């Protein structure tokens, strides 16, 4: 809009018609400049043919070559933004629910009981591999919470990544997944005991108490002298419960859990 | 000059500042054809068309497009930082008639080069293809750090504008900025305060201060120097 605006100001001085072929000229060398960086890009863009995190890589690449020339260096920063900010937004709707949508996949995670979310190698964000595995992991904890029940936030009420701070911006991503950590944490402290799931089984079941076993190995001496038979791990399950209680287990739903290889 | 555009068609190669510099010898190619379209408007009907006052018409060109003659015979190549030593030769001439052009330049060539730098300085993420910056970030090897110097200077292109003892200044302050990046920490140093600095300052240089400070540049990086040591 701005190339076609110019021809046609100058089409008021032709009615008056004396400009040049020289003064047309000068106008036309700022402009074969904005149009030979953007064909420049086209071409790159036909020998590429790459889509998603991996043209904003090349987006990327093209902000670091393009310096020493202010305005070609200001286009190439806005062809950036303008490519992040469809791309951080898919990220951002990602984050608050886990909504993974894909028309020819943009974002790089596809979604998988699996926990395959697995990043992609076809794509990579502007950063490095380190902030993309530090969103593969921000999406593996939200969706735990999801399993759940839909309840959590993002901790700003709008997140922008479409500003020159890009890395004090995954940097408050990574406080973020933290905090999903910590409200896993929560859930694990909660509900579901995980330290007390942990003492239940492990030295319990090297050997920790040993009164709820050697109940148990009074019943391995007069049963355990030849392989089982189709009567026998009905009687077994029938010992361990005998022996749970003879030697007062102090919390019974922490040992039922408890089964029988044949 | 149409020659030196032909020749800048790169990808961005061997240099950033080589095609920066080609960037502002468009725009002042720019500024001859305003003056021939003037011309042109002359020349048709809509003064007397003789030779002796399109003379003097040119002539004022003359001292324009002949000054940068010079500045296209200093320099054959695209490589960055013997071209920081080019314009400041330029700039060290008296009379502001060009020298306030070539200041222009001045301004232009150093903004590839002290764009290395303050990030550099404020996040330390190395972005060099060809090294246009006198301090070659990792051309060696990855290796645990034995005080190994892996940031060298390369005096063939120091910029004229940066001495000798603030050549060696930001490198004491870019090998401390890496090692505080393995020291479990991702964290710039003691705020995050040493962002917004740099983004106060890209926003004052696009509007305001075009001409180097080079005064007062070494000023607040040595504000900054201190800063980054005692939080290590």
């Amino acid at each position: 809009k701005e190339y076609m605006i110019l021809i046609s100001q100058l089409e008021h001085l032709q009615r008056q018609g004396l400009l040049s072929l020289q003064k047309l000229w000068f106008y036309i060398q700022p402009t074969l400049r904005t149009m030979e960086v953007l064909a420049s890009i086209a071409t790159s863009l036909n020998k590429g043919e790459c889509f998603g995190g991996a043209t904003l890589s090349l987006l990327h690449d093209r902000t670091f070559g393009y310096t020493g020339d202010s305005q070609a260096q200001e286009l190439c920063l806005y062809l950036t933004k303008a490519a992040s900010a469809p791309y951080f937004d898919i990220l951002e709707r990602w984050i608050y629910r886990g909504i993974i949508n894909d028309p020819y996949s943009e974002f790089m995670v596809e979604e998988h009981w699996d926990q395959r979310y697995t990043i992609v190698q076809q794509q990579i964000p502007s950063f490095l591999q380190k902030v993309a595995d530090k969103i593969l992991s921000t999406g593996k904890y939200l969706n735990v919470v999801r399993e759940c029940g839909h309840d959590v936030t993002c901790p700003d009420a709008k997140e922008i990544t479409y500003t020159l701070k890009e890395q004090a911006y995954v940097e408050r991503i990574e406080k973020a997944y933290n905090y999903a950590s910590k409200v896993l944490l929560d859930f694990l402290m909660e509900e579901e005991e995980l330290v007390a799931h942990l003492r239940s089984i492990k030295h319990y079941f090297l050997m920790d108490q040993g009164d709820f076993f050697v109940h148990f190995m009074d019943l391995t001496e007069e049963e355990l002298k030849k392989p089982v038979d189709d009567i026998i791990p009905t009687r077994l399950e029938a010992l361990l419960e005998l022996a749970l209680r003879m030697s007062t287990a102090n919390t019974d739903p922490f040992k039922d859990d408890l089964k029988i290889e044949l | 000059i149409k020659k030196y555009t032909d020749q800048r068609s790169l990808d961005r190669a061997f240099g950033l500042v080589g095609q920066s510099f080609c960037a502002a010898l468009h725009q002042e190619l720019k500024e001859y054809y305003r003056l021939l379209s003037v011309l042109h408007s002359q020349l048709q009907v809509e003064s007397s068309l003789t030779l002796r006052r399109l003379l003097v018409w040119t002539f004022d060109p003359k001292i324009r497009l002949k000054t940068l003659a010079a500045l296209v015979d200093h320099c054959q190549g695209r490589k960055g930082g013997e071209l920081a030593s080019a314009v400041h030769a330029y700039t060290k001439t008296g009379d502001p008639y060009m020298r306030s052009l070539v200041q222009h330049i001045l301004g232009l060539v150093a903004y590839p080069i002290l764009n290395f730098l303050y990030r550099w300085i404020y996040d330390g993420e190395l972005e060099d293809t060809y090294h246009e910056f006198f301090v070659a970030s990792d051309p060696v090897v990855k290796t645990d750090r034995l005080w190994h110097d892996k940031y060298s200077l390369r005096k063939s292109m120091i910029p004229s504008f940066m001495t000798m003892d603030q050549s060696r200044k930001v490198l004491l302050i870019g090998k401390s900025i890496n090692f505080l990046h393995q020291v479990c920490h991702d964290q710039t140093p003691a705020s995050k305060a040493m962002a917004v600095g740099k983004s106060a300052e890209s926003p004052k240089d696009a509007a305001e201060l075009f001409t180097d400070l080079e005064n007062a540049f070494q000023t607040k990086i040595d504000a900054a120097y201190f800063d980054t040591s005692k939080y290590l």
